[PDB]
């Protein structure tokens, strides 16, 4: 490549409605759905689950 | 585990009842020879 970079920085910054942002939203929704199903099922199975 | 989850809700109710019974038994043991036995 023969190109020299004094400083290289990689960061977790995403802009609104990005393609990558949509994937992140799906991951949050999938985790939330599993959490929602688990909380609801335990709440449904038990009586007045707290 | 799905079958066990139905079993687990029933078991959790049974376990709470068992824990209350165990606490009552511990209190009886705590209640001389009687104080030592309690």
């Amino acid at each position: 490549d023969q190109m020299i970079v004094h400083f290289s920085m990689d960061g977790d910054y995403i802009w609104k409605e990005s393609n990558e942002y949509k994937t992140q939203e799906e991951i949050r929704d999938t985790k939330k759905a599993l959490i929602k199903e688990a909380m609801r099922k335990q709440e449904s199975e038990e009586p007045g689950a707290n | 585990q799905a079958i066990y989850l139905k079993e687990l809700k029933q078991s959790i109710k049974d376990f709470t009842n068992q824990v209350s019974i165990f606490r009552r038994d511990y209190e009886k043991n705590g209640p001389m020879e009687r104080l030592r036995r309690f």
